[PDB]
């Protein structure tokens, strides 16, 4: 769903026409879409650098990459990079849509089930998503970093 | 000489890192409160000589040994020196009100001030009686609303009662 | 406005007559007079030795020196006594000495740098302290230079100097312009991270081996991408 | 350390007179621009690592000399390039200090007070830093009024260098 | 961008929906600015390759170092020829309005090519970043934004 | 003569350094104040003869002493009452000068510089003028912000008298 | 030291009468023009060292006897004194720009300045060549608009060109 | 201007006493020394054009930077290279002046008195001259004792540069 | 104090009785004085820890003595850090108006912690008493009373 599609749905289930508050919501979305698109472009620029900096901030040189940790095996390191790239990409989609429903529908659906099945540590994942959020808020600026951090904190809060 | 702006610098310089946006928002009170600082000092120095001469009748009300013959505030030269020092605290107080931090008052008013009363013979603890007999007149002149639109300067006011309380405690 | 209260002058070296002008040792300071200029390098020496009394050598810097005053002194528009006043009533002096020093300390330092004489006792420092507080600092400096101890002894046109320092320590070296529990617990935090034990499979164990192998990488080629001529430089086959 | 509030103090203290209306307007002026300078302060600390590594590379582009010849002065070794981010990392600190102080005070003592005497000794050519700051002058990305006042303290350090 | 909407509506059995016709009309309107941006990047190519080689060999000296790939005049000429190729594909993507005719020629199999050539891909990404910086200095603000668009796509693609 | 512009000059001249940003903000504050102070300046010159003859009678009401006893000091004769409008006529001039100057400058030199030494000689009791000004303090009829700043220079001359 | 505010005082004091409402309305330009004064001095002192060193290559462009051996600007101390005096005019010019009236420049920069060139031997009229070779760079830096909001800055540029013209005429 | 004879004068004049035996030995030492220094003086003036054009090329060899980039500071144009022989031509003059004077006197005033302030302005990097003189230090071809004393004033100007 | 009344009326099946609403309204009224007292204790923390360490090590020198726990710079830094923690919890209790968020973090298991650390609890109580004396000197009378309230709770709790 969108913010546009959410506004249209909320006006639809009442049978209501588009009143002035919904037009205010759509015009606010059409105002913010500029920096939304620019932020999505520069996040699509260097996603690999963001994931590299995030694991170098949070996960590297810990016991997690040591033997016994969950990132010791090299296929598990590759799976870690894959999961962080997923979090960043779906946070980019939720930032450009302006509605976190795609995070609820595509990422946060059965994810705690999987992470408790595999024995994946949840708190280290939350700290890695936090480091992702700090790196991309530094990279994109504060004004779009707020909206990026909202959906990354949404993923972090639903994960916990 | 220091400030509330430059103590934040020197606190950050001894750490040696850029100032955070959490730090500057707390400093953004002061540019709003600079509207409130700038007239409370203007209220004191407008009525500066009224505070001094009214509190000259308060230390001399309670302790009449000072104009007793043989007293330490007794003679005309000595009594003119009392008034010479009755408002030498008020300029150093009103400097600290404008600066907002008491590092001006602590190296010019109180730095070694206690030492001379053990040297001359003038009673140190008696000056601490009359100095906080100024602040009830200083706060009482600075607090009452006349003309100026109603606003809350109570938070700022505590600061003013703190500077007299600091200067009186470090004398006696 | 009130007169200075009468205080106690102690015995010191300056009070003594120190009779004669053939008799002094060489250690007596070279009294630089603006009247005997001779060559530029006596002007440059007069200006530098004025800074030295006032700023204690290290300070001269670049910013501290008022460049304009030095030019005027060479011209002769302002006397040397007028020039040290302009140095002492400078804020490059004020942010240096006055902001760091106590009122009673400031009497002792200014008397050693402008008058060349240490304070007699503490009550002489207490006696002048009142003068600084009411007149201002430039009220006091202007009261030193106008005073009778300055004008008879240093005259109109001599830089100040410590007089009769035969059995004493030079003033600049003896007296300067000056006068944390969370850190020691933070170094406790750094020392307790090294003492556990490096875990197995660390990067530090192989660090020593890397040093043994050495091999700093190769230096830059230095060929510039503006002069490569890449369209002509590519070969077929 | 200099501040338009503490200039209203020391000018009032050497005269030996009270704080009249002619010193309160000096602090009044700083308050008006206090909000303005802080918007330049937030503009620089958010771009800390962007401006430093941008300007450090901007020195090497115009000066390919300092990256090549061996010596303790230049930055051929990594320890030179490590001390490259020391200096320009320290340059942007005091510029951010001078904006929050409202004056040239901390920039006077911390940076330019003995700067003409170190560079004569350590062979640090002042044309290196003076064009490092010109990259910070152009690439800070600030707009409006705060872009002017952040531009003021930059070319105050330039005239102290040259 | 017309092939994108055409195969997009062609996978469906429906026609081209008129919102897609609106985006084609808007691209048709912006085509003149696209052509001016492409000609401005066209005529100034050797400056851009020079400044890109400048900023790259200042940034990463290992290609200059003899263990790296771009050692010697022949290899550094091949390196600047690769940067010339990527600038050419960026101009193609600027005209086409969508990144299909540039990804089809420069992106879609580049990782295994550069892996079996020995060169690192991150240095190529830094070279396209240097091209983006030099073209940002060459163009106006609304032109550098729209060029840094496709340059940004290439930089994200090579990583 | 003191002025917040000329305080930015003389503090810059004794240091021997240029006009940095920390003196330009001092002249910035005065400009904002100057517009406000001029509204107090027009409020006083329109009420010139009203305030002077109002305050001169306000001295005689609280002090019936000076109107009765013979002497060259008091105003029993008309030449005393003629010199009554001399002094308070001259008092309101420099108050209007100090508002347009923006500082306590002309009030420092023209009025209060030697005022403590004349009154010891001519038997002019300073309690006469200090309550003459209190009538001007209450009866100027100004409002808003300019009523405060015109009130500032009045009780600056009061503290110089007492 | 004088001002545009205090010359009006001293003009009115020598008359000795209250200021008219015709007089204050003309002075109300200056509180509006104080927005325009305060940055044209900030424009000059930001580029102060660029003006001096570029105009050091203009007097030395046209008159190459100055670094000729035997010249008056010849040796290193003499040439360092030229730069010592190449911007000692600019601070006294920018003081008069901020003050708005040239009584600061006339008792500190030009008062007896001509007398020393007849005393030392340095050519007086040559300094007047290079000083108005600063003002075409001074006006040319202060007039161009990049970034700043459009305004009628032309009005006091004729003041700025007048102060260099006054200082150059009273040297040679 | 400093001279071991004029150091015996000014030290005798500030004391206000005659020329004792403890200043005549100061003059005496220089006379023995002067004959030796003059052999270094003839060694340099005979090699005037040889040393200048040798050292000027010796700057460009170690520094290929100053011959290439455009600017008024460097010597890409011929007028830079014309002013190249101005400076190093003037450097060898005062070195020959300091040998015949017997002291560091003319080298103090003529060369190093304001040298730290010009080079901060005109972007003349002092590492250029400090290695220009090192070529004169090695290639003067002097021998014996005069080769040491001509080597003394050269690295006195070096420590003033760095 | 709102959680106190809410769980108090929540154990019962009744609503919040309006006398509890009166006490919540009165606490809401006094919250501004609470915030000023907390900020005054906030900005002057290092003075309070300095004077507390002063009065404690003057009162009990056995922590200074090598048989005691706070011997050496590291242990005395940990000691002043503990006093800093307790001042922080006192400011929390000053804002919250009731001693629950300070007892939950500093009181509820402190005796066994300090027993298995070796430190005596009476010296910690004397340290909080010294903090109360220094804050009583720092504040006005009605502020020192209301601060010595929660300081008094901590002193009674550590014993
Ligand atoms: C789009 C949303 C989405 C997510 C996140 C997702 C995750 C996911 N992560 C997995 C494994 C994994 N996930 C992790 C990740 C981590 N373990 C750690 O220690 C770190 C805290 C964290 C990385 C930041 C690791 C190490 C494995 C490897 C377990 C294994 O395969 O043996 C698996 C098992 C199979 C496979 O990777 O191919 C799934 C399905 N699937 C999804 O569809
Ligand atoms: C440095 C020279 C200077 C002064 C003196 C100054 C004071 C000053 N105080 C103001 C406001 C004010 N000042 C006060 C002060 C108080 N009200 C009370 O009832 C309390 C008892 C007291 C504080 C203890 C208040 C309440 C306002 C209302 C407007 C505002 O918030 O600024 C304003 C707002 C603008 C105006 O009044 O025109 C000014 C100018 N401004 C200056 O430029
Ligand atoms: C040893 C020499 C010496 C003298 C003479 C002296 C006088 C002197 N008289 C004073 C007050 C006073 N002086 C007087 C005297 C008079 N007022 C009148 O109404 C009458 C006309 C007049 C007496 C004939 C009065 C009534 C006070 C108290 C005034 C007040 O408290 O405001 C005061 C200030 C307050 C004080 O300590 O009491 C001093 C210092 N001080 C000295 O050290
Ligand atoms: C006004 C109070 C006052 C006094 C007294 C004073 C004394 C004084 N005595 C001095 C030296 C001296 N004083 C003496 C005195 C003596 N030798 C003996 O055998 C006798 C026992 C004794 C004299 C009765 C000697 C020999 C020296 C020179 C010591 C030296 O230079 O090593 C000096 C150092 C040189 C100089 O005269 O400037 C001072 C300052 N200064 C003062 O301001
Ligand atoms: C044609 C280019 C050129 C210039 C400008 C020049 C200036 C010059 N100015 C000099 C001195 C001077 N110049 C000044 C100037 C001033 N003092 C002040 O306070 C004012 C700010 C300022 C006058 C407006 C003074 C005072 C001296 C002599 C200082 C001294 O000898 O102590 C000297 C020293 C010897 C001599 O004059 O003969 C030179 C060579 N030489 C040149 O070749
Ligand atoms: C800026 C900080 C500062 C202070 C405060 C200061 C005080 C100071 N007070 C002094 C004397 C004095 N102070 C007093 C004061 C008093 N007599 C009384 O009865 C009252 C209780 C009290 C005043 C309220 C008296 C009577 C003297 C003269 C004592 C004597 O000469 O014996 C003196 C010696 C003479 C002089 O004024 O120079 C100093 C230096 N100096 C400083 O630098
Ligand atoms: C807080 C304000 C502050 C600054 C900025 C500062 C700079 C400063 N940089 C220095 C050296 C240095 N500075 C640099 C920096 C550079 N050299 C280059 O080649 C590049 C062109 C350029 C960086 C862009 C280097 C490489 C050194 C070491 C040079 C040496 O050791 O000789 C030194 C002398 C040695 C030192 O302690 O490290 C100082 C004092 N000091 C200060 O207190
Ligand atoms: C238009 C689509 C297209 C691409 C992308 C392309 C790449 C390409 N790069 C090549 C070589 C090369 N490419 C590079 C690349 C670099 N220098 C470096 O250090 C960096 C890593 C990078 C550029 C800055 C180098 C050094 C060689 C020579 C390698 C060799 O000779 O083995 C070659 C083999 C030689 C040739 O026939 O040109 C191809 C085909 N060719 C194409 O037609
Ligand atoms: C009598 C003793 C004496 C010396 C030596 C001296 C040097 C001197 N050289 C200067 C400039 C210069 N100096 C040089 C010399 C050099 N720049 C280079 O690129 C080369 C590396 C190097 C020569 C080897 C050049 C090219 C200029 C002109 C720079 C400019 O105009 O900005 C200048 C400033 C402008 C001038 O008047 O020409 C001085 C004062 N002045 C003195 O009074
Ligand atoms: C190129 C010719 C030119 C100049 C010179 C120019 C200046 C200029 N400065 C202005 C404003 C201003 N200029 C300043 C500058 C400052 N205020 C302070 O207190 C600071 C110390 C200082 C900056 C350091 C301020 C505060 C304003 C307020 C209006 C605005 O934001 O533009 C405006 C707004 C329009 C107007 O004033 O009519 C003009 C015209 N405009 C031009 O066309
Ligand atoms: C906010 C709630 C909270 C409390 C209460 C707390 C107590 C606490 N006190 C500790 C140590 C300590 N605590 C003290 C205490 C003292 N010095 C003395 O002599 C006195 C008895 C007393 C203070 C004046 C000492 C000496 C140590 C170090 C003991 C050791 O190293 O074994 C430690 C272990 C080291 C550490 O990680 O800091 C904890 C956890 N920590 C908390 O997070």
């Amino acid at each position: 769903q969108d913010a546009i599609t959410a506004v249209i749905n909320s006006a639809d289930v009442q049978g209501k026409y588009l009143d002035t508050a919904a037009l205010e919501k759509l015009k606010a979305y059409f105002s913010t879409g500029e920096l939304r698109v620019r932020a999505a472009t520069t996040i699509s620029a260097n996603a690999a650098a963001i994931v590299k900096e995030a694991v170098a901030k949070s996960l590297l040189y810990s016991d997690i990459t040591r033997p016994g940790g969950n990132m010791y095996t090299t296929r598990r390191y590759a799976a870690c990079i894959r999961d962080l790239d997923y979090y960043l990409r779906y946070a980019t989609y939720a930032m450009l849509a302006g509605d976190p429903s795609i995070l609820d529908e595509r990422v946060l659906n059965g994810l705690k089930e999987t992470y408790n099945s595999l024995g994946v540590p949840v708190g280290a994942t939350v700290q890695a998503i936090q480091a992702i959020k700090e790196v991309t808020a530094s990279l994109v600026g504060a004004d779009a970093g707020k909206e990026m951090g909202i959906y990354l904190d949404y993923i972090s809060s639903g994960l916990s | 000489t220091l400030d509330v702006f430059t103590k934040v610098v020197s606190q950050a310089d001894s750490r040696g890192e850029f100032l955070s946006n959490e730090q500057l928002d707390a400093l953004a009170n002061v540019v709003k409160e600079g509207n409130k600082r700038l007239d409370v000092v203007n209220r004191i120095t407008s009525n500066a000589s009224a505070i001094v001469t009214n509190a000259a009748r308060a230390l001399f009300e309670e302790q009449p040994q000072l104009i007793a013959p043989g007293g330490n505030a007794y003679t005309n030269r000595r009594m003119a020196a009392c008034l010479r020092d009755m408002e030498i605290i008020l300029r150093y107080v009103t400097y600290a009100i404008l600066a907002g931090d008491a590092s001006v008052l602590d190296d010019r008013c109180l730095n070694g001030l206690r030492e001379t009363y053990q040297a001359l013979g003038t009673p140190g603890s008696s000056v601490a009686v009359g100095v906080q007999k100024m602040k009830d007149a200083a706060v009482g002149i600075a607090n009452d609303p006349n003309g100026i639109t109603k606003g809350d300067c109570s938070q700022l006011i505590s600061e003013v009662a703190s500077y007299f309380d600091r200067a009186a405690a470090a004398v006696g | 406005a009130l007169p200075l209260l009468q205080y106690k002058p102690s015995s010191q070296n300056h009070r003594v007559t120190s009779f004669g002008a053939a008799d002094q040792n060489e250690d007596t300071p070279y009294i630089y007079r603006i009247e005997d200029v001779s060559s530029y390098t006596d002007i440059q020496n007069i200006i530098w030795a004025s800074y030295r009394q006032v700023f204690s050598e290290h300070e001269i810097l670049k910013f501290n020196r008022q460049k304009t005053l030095e030019s005027q002194v060479k011209n002769g528009s302002i006397s040397v006594r007028d020039f040290i006043r302009g140095l002492a009533k400078s804020e490059a002096f004020y942010r240096l000495v006055v902001s760091v020093n106590n009122n009673y300390r400031l009497v002792d330092i200014t008397l050693k740098r402008l008058l060349g004489r240490s304070s007699y006792n503490k009550d002489e420092q207490i006696a002048w302290s009142i003068v600084i507080g009411t007149k201002g600092f430039s009220g006091f400096v202007d009261a030193l230079i106008d005073s009778e101890e300055y004008t008879k002894n240093f005259g109109e046109n001599i830089v100040p100097y410590q007089r009769k320092r035969m059995e004493g320590r030079p003033h600049n070296l003896v007296t300067p312009r000056y006068g944390d529990w969370r850190f020691t617990l933070d170094k406790f935090y750094s020392r307790k991270s090294q003492e556990k034990q490096l875990r197995e499979g660390d990067p530090r164990k192989f660090a020593d081996l890397a040093a043994s192998v050495g091999n700093q990488g190769n230096y830059a080629q230095r060929i510039s991408a503006f002069d490569i001529d890449y369209l002509n430089a590519v070969p077929n086959r | 350390v200099k501040t338009p509030i503490t200039e209203a103090i020391a000018a009032a203290d050497t005269q030996g007179r009270f704080l009249g209306n002619t010193e309160l307007q000096s602090a009044r002026g700083r308050y008006e621009r206090a909000a303005a300078s802080l918007e330049a302060a937030r503009g620089l600390t958010s771009n800390a690592q962007r401006l430093i590594d941008g300007a450090t590379q901007a020195v090497y582009q115009k000066f390919p000399y300092t990256t090549q010849t061996p010596g303790p002065q230049f930055a051929a070794d990594s320890r030179g390039k490590s001390k490259c981010a020391r200096d320009v990392g320290h340059y942007l600190r005091i510029i951010t200090y001078s904006l929050v102080a409202g004056g040239t005070g901390p920039l006077d003592e911390y940076l330019i007070a003995g700067l003409a005497e170190i560079n004569s000794t350590f062979d640090l050519s002042p044309s290196w830093y003076v064009e490092a700051l010109k990259h910070i002058k152009a690439n800070h990305g600030l707009s409006g009024q705060a872009a002017n006042e952040a531009n003021t303290y930059i070319d105050y350090a330039i005239n102290a260098l040259s | 961008i017309v092939t994108k909407s055409i195969v997009n509506a062609d996978a469906e059995a429906r026609y081209l929906s008129p919102g897609e016709l609106d985006r084609i009309k808007s691209f048709v309107a912006g085509g003149q600015q696209r052509l001016r941006i492409a000609q401005a990047l066209t005529d100034n190519r050797e400056r851009l390759v020079k400044q890109a080689g400048d900023q790259l060999f200042q940034k990463r000296p290992d290609v200059v170092s003899p263990g790296g790939n771009a050692y010697g005049q022949e290899m550094t000429a091949t390196c600047l020829r690769d940067l010339d190729y990527y600038l050419r594909l960026v101009t193609y993507g600027i005209v086409a309005g969508d990144v299909t005719p540039i990804e089809e020629i420069g992106v879609i199999g580049v990782r295994e090519m550069y892996k079996s050539l020995g060169t690192p891909i991150e240095a190529v990404g830094e070279g396209v970043r240097a091209l983006k910086n030099a073209a940002s200095t060459l163009l106006s603000a609304e032109d550098a934004a729209e060029a840094g668009s496709y340059f940004d796509y290439v930089v994200g693609a090579l990583q």
